[PDB]
RNA sequence: GUGAACAGCCUCUAGUUGAUAGAAUAAUGUAGAUAAGGGAAGUCGGCAAAAUAGAUCCGUAACUUCGGGAUAAGGAUUGGC
RNA sequence: UAUCUGGUUGAUCCUGCCAGUAGUCAUAUGCUUGUCUCAAAGAUUAAGCCAUGCAUGUCUAAGUAUAAGCAAUACAGUGAAACUGCGAAUGGCUCAUUAAAUCAGUUAUCGUUUAUUUGAUAGUUCCCUACAUGGUAUAACUGUGGUAAUUCUAGAGCUAAUACAUGCUUAAAAUCUCAGAUGUAUUUAUUAGAUUGAUGAUUCAUAAUAACUUUUCGAAUCGCAUGGCCUUGUGCUGGCGAUGGUUCAUUCAAAUUUCUGCCCUAUCAACUUUCGAUGGUAGGAUAGUGGCCUACCAUGGUUUCAACGGGUAACGGGGAAUAAGGGUUCGAUUCCGGAGAGGGAGCCUGAGAAACGGCUACCA
RNA sequence: UUUACUUUGAAAAAAUUAGAGUGUUCAAAGCAGGCGUAUUGCUCGAAUAUAUUAGCAUGGAAUAAUAGAAUAGGACG
RNA sequence: GCCCGUCGCUAGUACCGAUUGAAUGGCUUAGUGAGGCCUCAGGAUCUGCGGA
């Protein structure tokens, strides 16, 4: 992510040591995990340089709750998106529905690229900000 | 006291939340340790569940690991040179996780000489075996000539009462040297 | 609210206990113990409401404090001790043992058993883990931890517990075609054979059960207790064997006695 | 009637939040602290009664201060305490003589001696032996259980 | 030079050092000041005096002819290096 | 349990309300009131104010007994007092606050704490006591008192512990370092945990390495029966328990948490953001996640699919009344959840309280 | 591809509601109780349905919506 | 026949209204700020260069 060491601290995966004694090939040992539930670890996460400790693949978070789908309505934050989850609410008395929605702020790994539209799949993780409880797990750029 | 609750800290829509449930003990915060250097003073904090935390005030020595030889020698902290979160912590020499400190480097000097013995910066044939692995980074060995090794604090002195850490190496070391040359 | 509750209001007690509504304001709150609050049967209830040995809680305590009652081979003088599923309650006076199993209706039935099988009890493997110093252990449904389990024992299996040494004597594997008790849900108290196990990663696993009368019902993996193979239960089954007669055939059975 | 506080260093009385292990306050509950008024350490005309301890004796005695003598109400209870009081040795069988109070109550004068604590006793030695033997026995049982489990593992790995 | 400044204050060029003097330091004056606590009780009346004041930032009501009111009111800051 | 009737007119048919009619565990009130069963009951207004009395104490065989208390060769029974332990955070009451808050159903903890219960679990400690250490200790009690008064306490003299503070013994086998080190607990770093256990998934369980600790644990505890061997000695072993103890698991829990669902109001259309609003990095703080807080950074976040603001004579729900169907209204109140103890705030103890029949302060 | 929708299943504490049985003397209720005896006691029960919002699993693919290959940057091998 | 409004009588109900009206509560700006808690210290006197 654009000279990844672009913050005031050194950005690195914790407990992942690049031993300078050993003359290995990559010299930049990168940790990653299979998030589970049939979500493929992207090749961008596999071979990236970003750190993003909140990534479902190269980070310290886990996907263990509800799996939601939504439409990206905002990408204006850094590593965070807001997805719109439209649904119809039933009113029994009128036997009819009314359109409702709930914005869900979702953390997006740099492994993914998202824009407005771009129906995404998000998995519940632990709270990673005041409002964010979900992480992008499939981009599905529909 | 300090609350970590979210009943204050108004909702994401910007609405001011009404009060209910006056501050609860299970959501309390406490004041920062603000660990200083020298003349060790560790205070015990009785935490939730009957457990105990250790506020380290004025810590002098800590255990620092090289992680290239796996030694983790105990050394004395010279001072703080860089802090990614607050320059005032550097100015006041506050010991804190991720703080870049200087360690005495003398225990590491002794261990390197007693283990490999190859005049790092100025039972007989064990060095004959472990001589090929005696080369170390120029940017690490150059620090011994001044007797100050750059290190990063990895423990939380306000939580555990210890000031353990690791010696900076490789890309992390180079990054922190570049920041030091830019800010000094 | 400020700490754990110590009381259990009546109408808040588990319905399986069949407690009288207008007896008092409270029900015996099961103490902390092996099985659960909702899934247990307090010794006071088992001694006063199911067997009628004691007339009240005072007489229940009088029974328990003279070391008659024994749960899983231990004296257990605690009045609200949470005896639960497949526990062995032996009374040395009126010398007899009971196995706490669910009747067809989901209540803890009084199930008289003989000593030769009251010697042991069955336990569903809640988890398999590596303990300290690298020692494997099995956690069973009744909160028992048993070290050095057979390396082929997995979760959802059943283990026969010696109940004198507390070791694994035999173990049954969770697999299609094995006899299962249902220990929760709508089908609580039903006995059948596993037909299929639906995985549902991240969700709850489901299991399809066919009773002897070919009735097929699906229930969560949490409340299926393997008790052996078809026709060969490792325990003595209660009077109904988990058949779940409909209300019509139940009425027919009742009126067949005229 | 307000008591004096040892280190206040005032000639007047002030209110202090008192704690468990201090004077002038007996806490009625664990962790309780009460704000009570205590008198300062310096003596003045405000004192109704001062308290003195004689720490050096001189000329002609006073009545009820040296003429009278109150005997200590209790002899030592612990074994080594009785030894240290009576100038005995460790191997002196402190049971043989102990302070014995005769209660002339029912024309029997059945002497009431204190129970002795920390006394080396065959029961204590038996308990110590039981503890040590249980410990070593449990260690041996764990070792043999681990041995037989390792045997099981090696046997089931030999299936190849 | 300071400073927004042909302000006030100090200085260079130029000019002047001319106003009757000397000595004392009472009252009462004229001109200039200060004052504990109170704060307009003084008085026809706050007369007189005091308080405020530059600049930067924040904030600014009724009313209004919509242009104002407005520097409203009310806060903060200011040196040197 | 799918029903109407009277009232506008001289008469008519309508619209339309008024009136009638029936129910209300729905209140009040009037008159009347013989029997049996059941039993709501200071919610509404004043979460207004309160005299008095009671509502939280607790001992077994098994922590500490020399009561100068009772009883028929250390104490041995009973046992006031006190120390210690545990509890007092449950219960009970009320509905004031509270409108995405609570609450309900549904989730998560691979994001944490958890006294207790239950199960498992500790041969490793020493740089002249272990056949057992100290007062660095004192209460009760004795005696001397102060105050008008409080469940106020001072000074003086004793005395214990499962209180407080210390402190050895368990070899054996066993691998590393150049004789020592290796239990567990803490902290950091590193390694394995494969394609040698588990998960949908992990830096998981767990192990290993090098170190680190204002020292964590590793019973100096108690009752009852006494046994076996025996150089029959202050011998060596040895039973059933009680209590305590590290870690793990379990249970009782707790705290946060996913999704969706609240009455009226636009005579509330923009709101939030300097003083955290939305997100990022680091840190601090927490039991732990998290703008929970701090520093730097980015300018975000919500909204006509009604945000934000305001009202509620709004605690939420399970439920209640009435109901052909669809609905309307009610739910302070027997159960569940929340919150509060005159209003706020702060905090001690404790596993657990921001406790109020706990303390501290201000206000009334 | 993505949905809505609809089926079915688990779920939605108890009490309350409908409702089975049961002579509280009847009844409201309650979950009791019943059987012949001179026992050293035998035995039936404390069912069943319901909350159709939201979530989970599941069958269907009508209806309604959504997306594909057009400057081929298309598909298959 | 019916009828409308002013004006008279009486009664009732809202509304406007000087008082820079008043009170209560929430939120908020600027000030003062108890108290406990953490912390820099401080050291009565109880102690064996140390400790409480
Ligand atoms: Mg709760
Ligand atoms: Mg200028
Ligand atoms: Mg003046
Ligand atoms: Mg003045
Ligand atoms: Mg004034
Ligand atoms: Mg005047
Ligand atoms: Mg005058
Ligand atoms: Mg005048
Ligand atoms: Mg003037
Ligand atoms: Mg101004
Ligand atoms: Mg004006
Ligand atoms: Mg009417
Ligand atoms: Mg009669
Ligand atoms: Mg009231
Ligand atoms: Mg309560
Ligand atoms: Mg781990
Ligand atoms: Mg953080
Ligand atoms: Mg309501
Ligand atoms: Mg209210
Ligand atoms: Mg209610
Ligand atoms: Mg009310
Ligand atoms: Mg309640
Ligand atoms: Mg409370
Ligand atoms: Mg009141
Ligand atoms: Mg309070
Ligand atoms: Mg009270
Ligand atoms: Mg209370």
């Amino acid at each position: 992510e654009l000279t990844v060491q672009s913050e005031r601290a050194f950005q690195k995966q914790p407990h992942i040591f690049n031993n300078p004694k050993v003359k290995t090939s990559k010299r930049t040992k990168r940790w990653y995990k299979n998030a589970g539930l049939g979500f493929k670890t992207p090749k961008t996460a596999i071979e990236g340089s970003y750190i993003d400790k909140k990534c479902p693949f190269t980070g310290l978070v886990s996907i263990r709750g509800k799996i939601l789908t939504g439409t990206v309505v905002s990408t204006k934050m850094h590593r965070t998106i807001v997805i719109r989850r439209a649904y119809l609410h039933y009113i029994p008395k009128y036997n009819r529905y009314e359109k409702r929605h709930k914005n869900v702020p979702v953390h997006v790994s740099p492994a993914f690229r998202v824009q407005v539209g771009d129906i995404v799949t998000v998995g519940q993780c632990r709270p990673i900000s005041k409002t964010v409880r979900f992480n992008v797990v499939k981009v599905s750029a529909a | 006291g300090i609350s970590r609750d979210s009943r204050h800290k108004r909702s994401a829509t910007g609405a001011k939340r009404a009060q209910f449930r006056k501050k609860r003990k299970f959501e309390l915060g406490r004041q920062p340790a603000n660990t200083k250097i020298g003349a060790k003073r560790i205070h015990s904090v009785r935490t939730r569940g009957g457990n105990k935390k250790y506020r380290a005030l004025r810590i002098e020595t800590g255990n620092f690991s090289w992680a290239s030889e796996g030694i983790s020698k105990k050394t004395r902290i010279a001072g703080v040179v860089y802090h990614p979160s607050n320059n005032e912590l550097v100015r006041t020499n506050t010991l804190t996780k991720a703080a870049i400190v200087q360690i005495d480097a003398t225990p590491f000097r002794q261990w390197f000489e007693a283990h490999y013995g190859q005049t790092l910066g100025k039972a007989e044939r064990k060095w004959a075996a472990r001589a090929a692995s005696a080369k170390i980074e120029s940017s690490v060995e150059s620090q011994f000539s001044a007797g100050r090794l750059y290190a990063c604090i990895s423990s939380r002195p306000g939580q555990s009462g210890r000031c353990d850490g690791y010696i900076l190496e490789g890309e992390e070391l180079a990054f922190y040297l570049r920041r030091l040359t830019a800010k000094k | 609210a400020r700490g754990p509750k110590k009381h259990l209001k009546r109408l808040a007690a588990p319905h399986h206990w069949l407690l009288d509504k207008l007896s008092g304001c409270y029900a015996p709150r099961p103490s902390a113990g092996p099985h659960k609050l909702r899934e247990s049967l307090p010794l006071i209830v088992f001694l006063r409401n199911r067997l009628k040995y004691a007339l009240n809680g005072r007489e229940v305590k009088a029974i328990l404090m003279q070391r008659h009652v024994k749960v899983d081979g231990k004296v257990r003088t605690d009045t609200t001790y949470p005896a639960g599923f497949m526990d062995v309650i032996t009374l040395d006076a009126t010398n007899e043992n009971f196995r706490l199993v669910y009747d067809v209706k989901g209540r803890f039935a009084v199930h008289r058993i003989t000593d030769e099988e009251a010697s042991y009890k069955l336990g569903k493997v809640k988890k398999v883990q590596l303990g300290k110093k690298g020692v494997p252990y099995v956690v069973t449904h009744d909160g028992r931890t048993i070290r050095y389990p057979d390396p082929n024992i997995k979760v959802n299996d059943t283990v026969k517990i010696d109940l004198a040494s507390g070791k694994i004597t035999d173990f049954i594997k969770f697999d299609a075609g094995k006899l299962v008790y249902v220990t929760g849900g709508r089908n609580l108290g039903r006995i059948g054979t596993i037909v299929h196990k639906e995985r549902h990663d991240g969700g709850f696993d489901l299991v399809h059960i066919k009773d002897s009368l070919d009735n097929t019902f699906v229930t969560r993996l949490n409340n299926v207790f393997v008790i052996g193979e078809q026709g060969k239960p490792y325990i003595s089954l209660p009077k109904g064997k988990g058949i779940k007669l409909s209300i019509a055939e139940e009425r027919d059975r009742r009126r067949a006695q005229q | 009637g307000f008591p004096m506080k040892q280190g206040v260093l005032l000639p007047t009385r002030i209110k202090l939040l008192l704690t468990k292990n201090v004077s002038c306050y007996r806490p009625r509950r664990d962790g309780e602290r009460k704000r009570k008024s205590v008198r300062g350490a310096i003596v003045g005309p405000d004192l109704a009664v001062l308290a003195l301890v004689i720490v050096k004796k001189g000329e002609q005695e006073l009545e009820g201060l040296t003429d009278t003598t109150v005997p200590k109400r209790l002899g030592p209870k612990r074994a080594n305490n009785i030894r240290k009081f009576f100038g005995l040795s460790k191997e002196d069988d402190v049971r043989d003589f102990v302070i014995r109070r005769e209660v002339t109550k029912g024309e029997k004068t059945y002497t009431k001696a204190p129970k002795i604590q920390r006394l080396v006793t065959p029961q204590r030695l038996q308990r110590k032996r039981h503890q040590r033997a249980l410990k070593v026995r449990n260690a041996q049982a764990q070792r043999e259980a681990a041995a037989e489990y390792a045997q099981l593992l090696a046997k089931r790995l030999s299936e190849r």
